[PDB]
């Protein structure tokens, strides 16, 4: 946990601003070079993480910290099928949590009383969340916005993707987005290949 | 005007049972009146924007709508208070009694139809939340309505959400289509079947959320052909429950339906039933 | 683009003006529409019962306004979702609905009920946008799209022929054809990995000049004004952005969706020497 | 090769009513007053017929089925045209 300042979770472990608050409250148009650098750092960090047979079970845009251009990935050993638990009114769904789940995980249970662990996590399902991160970092906002949970669940379970009405670039970035969100698990790429794909610059400056 | 200082604390049906509400008796002239605990974490910039959208909630004095007394903020929560009803809601009565006979169902349908027609005709507000959990019954025999979506910004800024094992959405709603008045009819018909039989009918007489949300869209809509009812009731539910929105009648053409006219011309003792079911 | 054209805030004057071009047999209803002050929000949610309150006692006169309203709603609400996957949704959903209904009915020794023919007609009607978009510019220079078009057209032809030919039983045949249609729709939804099926159409502004731009409009039965046979003269495509398959929706900042072809040509030829239009260009790529 | 149903006029509609469903001869004048052209013949709905004045259930069902058959028969003439265009 040294090469990309990976954090294992006030003289150390300092906390501050993150990527989510940056891109949302600041509303600053990130440069293309900064986008490429951040994506490369995230891909390298996750590829290093995947090499130690430990699965990052919760990747969002609030679990990344940027300080002077150095990326930091945190909280990769907490989430599970038990951490979420709510009353008899049904499952308590956070506001922006249902758009980061791959189709194989979106089949959650309603009665909030599952024996054991309902979900099953694999490295194949983790790369799906990287696609949403890149989409929101290149476009400017989330996916499936202004929709209820009972609609997002069914739309994602059918194997859908948000229509690319806000992106203006070449075919490479859209091809990568389609690669990440593939319906079948085995046909998804791996971070070793994705790092090579992103390394070949689609554009410069 | 309204402030949290002059509101007291009274007895409640339960602690944490479903949502949290708390009866309040005003010190001044003893205004018995309920409260709604709504909790949000929003920056003050949009707080005023939400606040400006509750005046339309008070500028509507139809008989078949619960009154609105005011709204105020107190320590991280938005407080909205409405007239207290000593009867309860159709959910609790359904759980205790077991079902509802035909005449009470007809009177309730008439009341909700009139309320929806008034709201749509006067302010063009689409309910979008119609279920047996949003119909309040008094003790004299009245029927009211509450919790209708007026401010869309509150939905966009809601802190959490819940799903539950019972859903009342429309097949067009689950496919990303917009919200229209025709969506309310499907939910109202589903509620009518629910109170007619006694249980949620979508699983024919458990399993994940997706297996329900995809059973609603594809499988044929439920019907009440398995028991002896009034025929007009069956045709009313049939008209209400149809997959394609264009085949679903608008509220202005079920008000002339034979079942609604028969209900209007009759007279049934609602007060006796509601008094008997509850604790006097 | 979006700022110029809105439908939920239309003043009653704009609703009155747009209705005028629908037909020449609705000149007398403009005053009544103006009296009640029917805005865009009420216009988009018009229903048969309401139309009888403005003296429209004729069903045939109601149908034209209903069609124009439906077209306007489709253009406005789903402008930014009109992509290949969205059209593939209805092709699949209706087929699965019909299949499940047939399986649940389990009918035997009975003729095809009129409801079944109604669903079959609804299903084939959903094929039209898909094939209409597939054979146009984005997907006409590749073999895979042509093969998919041929397969779906063969399935639709079997669907229609089996139903129309004779009555019952063809029920297993129609069920199997529905299953094939559903499978092909699922394949276009999920398996195909090209990024074109995600991008929808887009809006654009075009200026044209006393030269008569010779784009002969070939209006279909739905009133969709599609430009065809652009003249080979250099200035037409050098100064203009028009191309085959382009669709015209606005003339001089005035919506014409769902009109009749006669007035569109009349308006264009009677327009000013300098004209401004709005074109719904087919999907492309900004390769920079 | 009949003409396209989208281009039909009223006279064609009464001719169609005379030929295909001439048994129910007491309802033909209804199509005249309500101006049922070719375009409106396609999208006529059961509610629309009920409004128009087909009180009896059986006659309304028969007319519904006849119009449905006509609409299905005109659907083939579009699929074949699009197939021919695809083959080119
Ligand atoms: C995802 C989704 O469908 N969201 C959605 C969609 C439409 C509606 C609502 N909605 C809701 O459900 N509630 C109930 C649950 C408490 C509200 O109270 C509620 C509410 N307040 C309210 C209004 C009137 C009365 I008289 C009492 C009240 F309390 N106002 C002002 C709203 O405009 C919304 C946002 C509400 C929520
Ligand atoms: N003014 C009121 N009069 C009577 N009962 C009330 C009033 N306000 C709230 N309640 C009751 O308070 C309880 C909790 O309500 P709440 O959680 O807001 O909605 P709900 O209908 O119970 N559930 P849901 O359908 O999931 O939103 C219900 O039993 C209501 O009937
Ligand atoms: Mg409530």
């Amino acid at each position: 946990t040294r090469h990309e300042n990976l954090v294992l979770f006030v003289t150390s472990l300092c906390k501050g601003n993150t990527l989510y608050t940056y891109i949302h409250q600041r509303r600053e148009k990130f440069a293309m070079n900064r986008t490429l650098l951040i994506a490369q750092q995230i891909a390298q960090g996750m590829g290093y993480l995947h090499a130690r047979e430990i699965i990052h079970k919760d990747l969002r845009t609030k679990n990344i910290f940027i300080e002077n251009g150095k990326v930091i990935i945190t909280d990769f050993g907490l989430f599970s099928s038990t951490k979420l638990l709510y009353c008899d009114m049904g499952l308590g769904v956070p506001h922006n949590w249902l758009c980061y789940l791959a189709p194989e995980l979106i089949r959650a249970l309603q009665p909030e009383k599952p024996r054991g662990e309902c979900l099953e996590f694999t490295p194949y399902s983790d790369v799906y969340s990287f696609g949403t991160v890149w989409y929101e970092l290149i476009c400017g906002e989330f996916t499936f916005k202004d929709q209820p949970a009972e609609s997002i669940i069914w739309q994602v379970g059918r194997g859908m993707k948000q229509s690319l009405a806000n992106l203006q670039s070449g075919r490479d970035v859209k091809d990568l987005l389609m690669l990440c969100w593939t319906y079948e698990k085995e046909h998804r790429p791996q971070f070793a290949r994705l790092l090579s794909l992103l390394e070949h610059l689609p554009k410069k400056r | 005007e309204l402030s949290d200082e002059d509101l007291e604390k009274l007895g409640e049906l339960g602690s944490g049972n479903g949502g949290v509400v708390m009866k309040v008796r005003h010190t001044h002239t003893h205004l018995i009146m309920a409260r709604k605990l709504i909790h949000l974490e929003v920056k003050p910039a949009i707080k005023k924007q939400i606040l400006r959208e509750l005046k339309v909630l008070h500028e509507c004095n139809f008989p078949h709508i619960v009154g609105f007394y005011g709204a105020f903020y107190s320590d991280g929560e938005i407080s909205i208070c409405m007239e207290y009803m000593d009867g309860g809601s159709l959910d609790l009565i359904l759980k205790r009694a077991g079902r509802i006979p035909e005449s009470i169902l007809g009177r309730i349908t008439l009341a909700v139809l009139k309320g929806l027609s008034y709201l749509r005709d006067n302010h063009a507000i689409i309910h979008r939340d119609v279920k047996p959990s949003n119909i309040l019954v008094n003790s004299s025999g009245e029927i009211k309505i509450c919790d209708f979506g007026v401010s869309g910004q509150l939905i966009d800024s809601m802190a959490n959400s819940f799903v539950g094992t019972r859903s009342y959405m429309s097949p067009e709603r689950l496919q990303g289509t917009h919200y229209s008045v025709q969506s309310d009819i499907w939910s109202l018909g589903l509620s009518l079947v629910e109170m007619a039989i006694g249980m949620y009918p979508i699983p024919p007489p458990a399993m994940a959320i997706f297996e329900l949300l995809d059973y609603i869209v594809n499988e044929p809509p439920p019907k009440l052909e398995h028991k002896i009812f009034s025929t007009e009731f069956k045709d009313f539910v049939d008209i209400c429950l149809k997959k394609q929105p264009d085949e679903r009648a608008d509220l202005k053409t079920l008000l002339s339906h034979p079942w609604i006219r028969k209900a209007e011309l009759e007279e049934v003792d609602i007060s006796g039933w509601v008094c008997k079911t509850m604790d006097l | 683009p979006m700022a110029y054209i809105n439908i939920a805030e239309w003043t009653p004057d704009q609703v009155t003006d747009w209705i005028k071009g629908l037909d020449e047999s609705m000149k007398g209803y403009l005053y009544e529409f103006s009296k009640q002050e029917i805005g865009g929000r009420a216009l988009l949610n018009i229903r048969p019962y309401e139309l009888e309150n403005l003296g429209m006692l004729r069903i045939g006169h109601q149908e034209i306004v209903l069609e124009a309203v439906e077209n306007l709603r489709n253009f406005h609400y789903h402008l930014k979702n009109d992509n290949l996957q969205f059209m593939a949704l209805h092709v699949a959903t209706a087929a699965k609905n019909l299949h499940r209904e047939l399986a649940r009915n389990h009918a035997e020794s009975t003729k095809i009920d009129t409801r079944i023919l109604h669903d079959i007609t609804r299903t084939i009607a959903t094929l039209k946008p898909l094939v209409g978009s597939l054979e146009r510019t984005p997907f006409r220079k590749q073999e895979m799209y042509r093969e998919y078009c041929g397969n779906v057209l063969k399935c639709g032809l079997e669907l229609a022929t089996i139903a129309h030919r004779d009555r019952f039983q063809p029920v297993p045949a129609i069920r199997q054809s529905a299953e094939r249609l559903e499978n092909l729709a699922n394949f276009v939804i999920q398996d195909i990995s090209d990024p074109m099926v995600l991008q929808p159409a887009s809006l654009n502004l075009v200026t044209l000049k006393e030269s008569e731009l010779g784009f002969n409009i070939e209006s279909s039965y739905n009133g969709i004004h599609r430009v065809t046979d652009i003249k080979y003269n250099s200035p037409a495509h050098n100064s203009g952005k028009i191309e085959d398959g382009d669709e015209i929706v606005q003339i001089n900042y005035q919506t014409v969706v769902g009109w009749q072809h006669r007035t569109v040509l009349e308006h264009l030829r009677e327009a000013l020497p300098d004209v401004v239009l709005t074109v719904k260009k087919r999907p492309k790529h900004t390769k920079m | 090769r009949p003409k396209a149903v989208y281009l039909w006029t009223v006279s064609d509609v009464l001719k169609w009513y005379r030929r295909h469903c001439g048994e129910y001869t007491q309802y033909e004048q209804l199509f005249a007053q309500h101006d049922i052209t070719g375009r409106a013949l396609l999208r006529i709905t059961d509610s629309s017929l009920q409004r128009m004045g087909v009180t009896d259930n059986r006659d309304r069902e028969a007319i519904w089925r006849e119009i449905v058959k006509q609409r299905l028969k005109t659907d083939i003439m579009e699929i074949r045209d699009m197939e021919r265009l695809n083959i080119y």
